[PDB]
């Protein structure tokens, strides 16, 4: 039992920092979303100018 | 040299009444503006989709929205259910 109590003593602590950086990176990328507005946008633009 | 001269003069003023001129076209007996400059202009979005295509349709994303501002009723279901967990752990 001193072993299942040592494997989480200092897991808390980083998993204080894992779920604030892991919930960042997930959603820091609606940003990346609304960038891709912009891209499919300017590919709609540059398809029909190939076609002219 | 004449034999180029005639030739080309001949070959420039022939079709000048179908270029400089616009009185359109002697021999051919269709009428040549509603062929290309009437009808085939609108060619390219005859030839790609209208309206939305070649307006092109700037369009506002879907503002894809968070978890709905709900902890309280789901928060302790996550947490008696990572107590089941655990217990399967």
């Amino acid at each position: 039992r001193i072993d299942s109590v040592s494997q989480l003593q200092n897991v808390a602590e980083t998993t204080k920092v894992l779920f604030d950086v892991s919930k960042e990176t997930v959603e820091l990328e609606s940003e990346a979303f609304e960038l891709k507005q912009k891209v499919e946008l300017a590919h709609e633009a540059k398809a029909v100018l190939d076609s002219w | 040299q004449d034999l180029y001269l005639r030739e080309l003069k001949d070959t420039k003023l022939a079709p000048s009444t179908l270029q400089d001129a616009e009185g359109n076209v002697k021999p051919w007996n269709p009428p040549q503006k509603p062929n290309l400059p009437e009808l085939e202009l609108q060619g390219p979005e005859a030839l790609k989709a209208y309206t939305e295509q070649n307006v092109e349709t700037a369009h506002v994303a879907k503002e894809s929205e968070e978890g709905e501002s709900e902890p309280i009723e789901e928060d302790w279901l996550v947490l008696d259910d990572a107590e089941e967990t655990k217990e399967s752990h």
